[PDB]
């Protein structure tokens, strides 16, 4: 009974990458051991136990990483003696997953020996490694903003169609100490962070921070 | 047979029944149908050869069976047509019709 | 029969409906021996008079027996399997019942 | 139907340790649920679920992790009604895996403080973790080969009962100055890689490079 489904909401802690958890109410049937849910994409349906039998307590089968499109769902309720029930259809236009994963090894390239928290070029060289969720949504970018010693925004620059960035000399002593403190001068101590973003898929749920 | 319907299970059907001959008074023969009438059905099961006794139309006078059939064809009005809701299931071909024979049998 | 067998299951493996549920109440016998003779289902692998061809005259359900039951080649799981519903020209079939619910829903 | 078993090819991308995989064809009955093939070894039997029915598709059971030697198998079709069928015995000469892991943590001894890219003693010390398949097969030994700045072939050394090598200054300094450049020095920019390898058992999956 009531076989539908909820999209996740928008950012929460964990569930990183599931799209909308499909939802229904237990057959009436009191001798139903489990349900066979048999979504398009995937070769083998779901199996989901009937272990604790409550008619008003609805069950629950999430999607993690099934990509945006057309997914038809077909439902069964399966008896202790083999018998399926005839199958409840629901097709819904799937959602993009809206709690991607955090940037991986975000790291500063031309970093210092010895003491890593120390420069070693002029020019700092952001690097960070792809977020695994690329492959299910293609449109997706990363928001880089760096802030200053000072709790001060400095820039806030997309990045996208590659995983690295270089904070170059000319950019913090002309523009942003002119813009900023209408001056000339550099911001040696700098904060980095980012996160993913994309069109219509959401943030990533937390930011990622040197 | 696939993952779901795992056994044949027991067919049954619903039939309508052997075509009979319907004799006329005048003279015509009309067997495109099956009838309820019970002479009718009783002479299709006594002149079949095939299943039952072979006795032939012959020895058998047609005005006295034709009067007959139609003691069991009077309309009875006790009740109403519309009180039958499984009309097409009890040997009915259509509400709009009589279909309220004194006696019918299936 | 034994071919159909491997496709059922455990119980109903050999059985079959009877034709004629209810037969008629005389003086011949009494209430409780008429209502305890009348059977659903009886086996086809030691009665011999299952195995009759029925006469239906109207509409009334009546089950088939089975005269044939083969698969496919490449195709193990189709089955085809023929059963002989009544005898005689029959106007048609009104409804089939797949296991016990018809296709045409109440 | 036809229960046979398969060994693994030679070298595939993944499949670490996975002996040959058994497949078989669904029985004709068409209420069995899952089988249950027992293997010798194991105490417990494996079960596969049949969720899907199509007679002309083999249903497979990998092992991993089994050592070479006598396995006898054992399969059954199990029914709703728990019916068991009769068994079929297959006993196979059990192969040696033939996708072995990559070597762990290929670190440098003597290495400098700093940087990790540069040396600090006379001789370098070639450090490696074993490999986790050495308990499954005994007769394992791994191919050091070491490579040039010019990228051409040095050396080709086999390492056995020890997970570690030392390349000696005597070695450098004369033997492969000697018969590569004919003339004596020392090649300051080396390239080391090693993988695992055995008498029957056949290479790593890929090659463990500094």
């Amino acid at each position: 009974r009531d076989f539908k489904y909820t999209p996740t909401p928008g950012g929460v802690v964990g569930a990183i990458g599931k799209n909308g958890e499909l939802s229904w109410l237990p057959s009436l049937t009191n001798n139903v051991v489990y349900y066979s849910i048999a979504h398009s994409g995937h070769v083998n349906p779901y199996i989901v136990q009937q272990l604790e039998n409550n008619p008003n307590e609805r069950m629950i089968q999430e999607i993690i990483g099934e990509p945006a499109g057309l997914a038809i769902f077909e439902l069964r309720a399966v008896d202790i003696n083999g018998r399926r029930s005839s199958p409840v259809t629901l097709s819904v236009d799937l959602n993009s997953a809206k709690n991607l994963s955090v940037v991986s090894n975000f790291r500063v390239v031309n970093t210092a020996s010895g003491d890593v928290t120390e420069f070693v070029g002029p020019d700092v060289k952001l690097a960070w490694d792809k977020i695994p969720e690329e492959e299910i949504i293609p449109e997706i970018y990363y928001t880089l903003e760096i802030y200053d010693s000072q709790d001060r925004m400095l820039r806030s620059v997309r990045i996208e169609d590659v995983y690295t960035y270089d904070y170059l000399l000319t950019y913090n002593k002309a523009d942003f100490a002119l813009l900023n403190s209408g001056a000339l001068g550099i911001n040696r101590k700098l904060r980095f962070r980012i996160r993913a973003e994309g069109e219509n898929g959401e943030q990533s749920v937390g930011w990622a921070t040197i | 047979i696939n993952e779901n319907r795992t056994e044949i299970p027991e067919i049954s059907a619903e039939v309508q029944g052997k075509k009979v001959k319907v004799y006329n008074s005048d003279g015509t023969i009309k067997a495109d149908k099956t009838s309820l009438n019970g002479i009718w059905q009783l002479m299709d099961y006594l002149t079949s050869d095939r299943y039952g006794a072979d006795i032939t139309l012959d020895q058998f006078p047609l005005q006295k069976v034709i009067s007959e059939a139609k003691i069991l064809d009077i309309i009875d009005e006790s009740y109403q047509t519309s009180w039958q809701p499984y009309w097409r299931y009890v040997g009915w071909n259509d509400p709009l019709s009589e279909n309220r024979q004194i006696v019918q049998l299936n | 029969t034994t071919i159909l067998a491997k496709y059922q299951v455990k119980e109903e493996r050999y059985k079959l409906q009877s034709k004629k549920k209810l037969f008629g109440l005389s003086r011949s016998y009494s209430l409780k021996k008429y209502y305890e003779t009348v059977t659903k289902e009886v086996d086809l692998d030691f009665n011999l008079a299952a195995k009759f061809i029925p006469v239906v005259y109207g509409v009334q359900k009546i089950p088939g027996i089975p005269i044939f039951a083969d698969t496919e080649l490449n195709n193990p799981n189709i089955v085809y399997v023929v059963y002989a519903f009544a005898e005689g020209e029959i106007d048609g079939f009104l409804d089939f019942y797949i296991g016990d619910s018809p296709m045409i829903c109440f």
